[PDB]
């Protein structure tokens, strides 16, 4: 999931984004 | 944003910021 995805390395506020209802 | 890293908290925390509310997917059960 996303987290592993941020935990197991850094992501981008962009990608979060997609992730807002 | 360095070191960009969201895990636990930092997930939600961080998605409440990019999302700024609204809800959010910080997460995603069966």
């Amino acid at each position: 999931g996303i987290v592993e995805q941020c935990c197991t390395s850094i992501c981008s506020l962009y990608q979060l984004e997609n992730y807002c209802n | 944003f360095v070191n960009q890293h969201l895990c636990g908290s930092d997930l939600v925390e961080a998605l409440y910021l990019v999302c700024g509310x609204r809800g959010f997917f910080y997460t995603k059960p069966t």
